[PDB]
DNA sequence: ATCGATGTATATATCTGACACGTGCCTGGAGACTAGGGAGTAATCCCCTTGGCGGTTAAAACGCGGGGGACAGCGCGTACGTGCGTTTAAGCGGTGCTAGAGCTGTCTAC
DNA sequence: TAGACAGCTCTAGCACCGCTTAAACGCACGTACGCGCTGTCCCCCGCGTTTTAACCGCCAAGGGGATTACTCCCTAGTCTCCAGGCACGTGTCAGATATATACATCGAT
């Protein structure tokens, strides 16, 4: 049948999500993610919902921030593949790794 | 004790966010490199709001931490109290 | 018969809120008359660009209610406002859709 | 008490000063205090570590003048100086 | 005239440094760079208990906020070690008048 | 009236604490200070410092000096990460820069 | 004028040398002037307007130290 | 024949000189004029402590110093040696300096 | 080209919940008088920043060989993109509960 | 006098079930893109030569930064009051959802 070619749906999905707000994690996972980190340094911890999504929205926006760097740096490899170490030349140059 | 919710940052959600990212292709080890990158961010960020909730004898941690935890670090996000 | 500050000094943020949260916030054991008056102009200012920008965005959405979306716009699309709001990030604002030249076909 | 301090009034009637046809989202409305609540410890803060290098115990208009001049940028900045000096010259003359 | 006392805090650093390393000299220009590295670790100390006495609406800076602005704002030996130190020693000066 | 002792004395402690509690109060950072916050911050800038001196006098050791030049004093902070993390937006005068070159520079055989 | 230019092309290999760099284009040279004009604009900038709020007609090192923590970027030894 | 180097040997030994040696590589009279001239912009008859620009020019050193450590990061991350200024660009932008 | 799929932009109707407005309230702001000290101004001094000259030597600039590295071109293969079937749990809704955040009162260490 | 404590409220966070389903997962399949290889050629390094100005020292001066003294006026301090500002109430309207329809863009041909 018809098939797309490779990228063009990618890119398709790179409009899509740039002009999209929603959160692109899945709230109960990352929920519970958040509680297993917590629990080593307190246990028996409670969490209001408003600290979950807001942790949640400073680590996409985080991410994001990450992936565009990370995408810049690839770029400027002269891939359009990113590499693991793109992600860690964009962090050492950020300053935190 | 929860356990394991690393695996529950599915590879759809990471590559969501590669895609609104402006990352247009993807490896294969990017998909873990992310996770332990959010690791770090994670820990880092609810260390500062445990320790804020501490200060406040609190046992529960409250968006007012995350921010003042995310306003330490210099990362300040909006929409949950100034 | 009280009169307000805010009248007086032509602006429309409380000049009397400001003085109090000055003379509580401990950054000097005294302050000045015309100081919050100033605070108050600044910051009425800043909040005129960045509601005059958001309604450009909102119209430029064809919506007459400002939205996070059109706030992320906003302040990534000027670059003033965008330099002074560099390590800032908005919940629910989205990113720029911005594509790599190189990313796009041949 | 149950009442809350927020700058939710001053920023919708700046709103319906700036665009007199525009409503408004709730969260959105966060957003505005939030800017307007981080915005002003910047800003003075800036003013008090002024008044702390010069060994001055007050904050007057010139202490914010030179913090607005240095954190914000070059058009907003002396905007910002120029309709202050005009609000403060408007109040002193009024009284 | 008579110029003014201008404080540094040379004499404290040199005991510290005579403590450490009873034979190892210091130069004019270590000292004031330690010293502008005291000051400076000290206005970080104090303004995280300052915005930390904010946060919580206490108006009484006391040994907890010093203590909650070294749990935050130091690496996790580092506060560690002197979260102990200042323990032993306010507890000690609790016992002395 | 008794003797006067100082209060860093009381304290065990070298670094100022009556000193440290002034500058607490013109600081501006709160209307009241406790009394065990200016105790607890001169011991921990005591041992801030003891461990930087410490370490710059070890690499004053490994440069055979025994004054503590700011090379010395930058090598002491950037080779402890601890140190480094805290002080990596901080400039030091003249120390330098570590010495590093990354492997690919190096010569083959 | 031409004292951007004085910051002459052996310096800036002698501070590319010192950041690990092995081999240098011609327009690295270039470049490297443009910023660290525009960092020194930024950073004069503020210390002159530290200045200006102290009514002198000096830079002092005060100004400077304040205006470079300003920045993000702290300097020990010079004051502060 | 005279004894000459290949290229990159004087290069890695002089990076090695530089690395263990704390002096300004800048010379501070071209400095002072810069300094002075781009101050020129913001205030007429400006003086300046010898200390100021002492600190100007420490400062600046190292922060290009950091920023050309970046550099040749980013330029050995793309395969290569040489650092042209796209590497500069690359990492200012990723710094947030752009 | 070219058509055909194919998602998007555009226009219209139903709905709803979110906000735009109204009410009451109260407390926060404003008005009035008070002290006082802080900041402003004038006088003082000196230093240190500026300016210049001299020389002189180190560095900067310049020429040039050359090599080696930047980079274009090509091959390749494989890993990632794209599609399909399955299923998994994210999600929504409702229910249960209680830990605990929140507030008030007391007072006494501070 | 504030904050540590006690005590009370009652909010909300956690926990749970169950159905739904869209999201995630497993997997086929081919190709585009990473990467290796090769050639090229240029252009940067190395080094000698020439140039130059950076540097140090030494002096002169003046100006302005710091200091001192005086004052007044501006800001805290205090109080009464009253109106601005702020939960609650309300309702309606902007936006979401749904449907039809045009329209450009991709892709096989």
């Amino acid at each position: 049948p018809h098939r797309y070619r490779p990228g063009t749906v990618a890119l398709r999905e790179i409009r899509r999500y740039q002009k999209s707000t929603e959160l692109l994690i899945r709230k109960l996972p990352f929920q519970r993610l958040v509680r297993e980190i917590a629990q080593d340094f307190k246990t028996d911890l409670r969490f209001q919902s408003s600290a979950v999504m807001a942790l949640q929205e400073a680590s996409e926006a985080y991410l994001v921030a990450l992936f565009e760097d990370t995408n810049l740096a690839a770029i400027h490899a002269k891939r359009v593949t990113i590499m693991p170490k793109d992600i860690q030349l964009a962090r050492r140059i950020r300053g935190e790794r | 004790v929860l356990r394991d919710n690393i695996q529950g940052i599915t590879k759809p959600a990471i590559r969501r966010l590669a895609r609104r990212g402006g990352v247009k292709r993807i490896s294969g080890l990017i998909y873990e490199e992310t996770r332990g990158v959010l690791k770090v961010f994670l820990e880092n960020v609810i260390r500062d709001a445990v320790t804020y909730t501490e200060h406040a004898k609190r046992k529960t941690v409250t968006a007012m931490d995350v921010v003042y935890a995310l306003k330490r670090q210099g990362r300040t996000l909006y929409g949950f109290g100034g | 018969k009280a009169k307000t500050r805010s009248s007086r000094a032509g602006l429309q943020f409380p000049v009397g809120r400001v003085h109090r949260l000055l003379r509580k916030g401990n950054y000097a054991e005294r302050v000045g008359a015309g100081a919050p008056v100033y605070l108050a102009a600044v910051l009425e200012y800043l909040t005129a660009e960045i509601l005059e920008l958001a309604g450009n965005a909102a119209r430029d959405n064809k919506k007459t209610r400002i939205i996070p979306r059109h706030l992320q716009l906003a302040v990534r699309n000027d670059e003033e406002l965008n330099k002074l709001l560099g390590r800032v990030t908005i919940a629910q604002g989205g990113v720029l859709p911005n594509i790599q030249s190189v990313l796009l076909p041949k | 008490k149950t009442r809350k301090e927020s700058y939710a009034i001053y920023v919708y009637k700046v709103l319906k000063q700036v665009h007199p046809d525009t409503g408004i989202s709730s969260k959105a409305m966060s957003i505005m205090n939030s800017f307007v609540n981080d915005v002003f410890e910047r800003i003075a803060g800036e003013a008090s570590r002024l008044a702390h290098y010069n060994k001055r115990s007050t904050i007057t208009s010139r202490e914010i003048q030179t913090a607005v001049r240095l954190l914000l940028p070059g058009e907003l900045a002396k905007h910002a100086v120029s309709e202050g000096t005009k609000a403060v010259t408007k109040y002193t003359s009024a009284k």
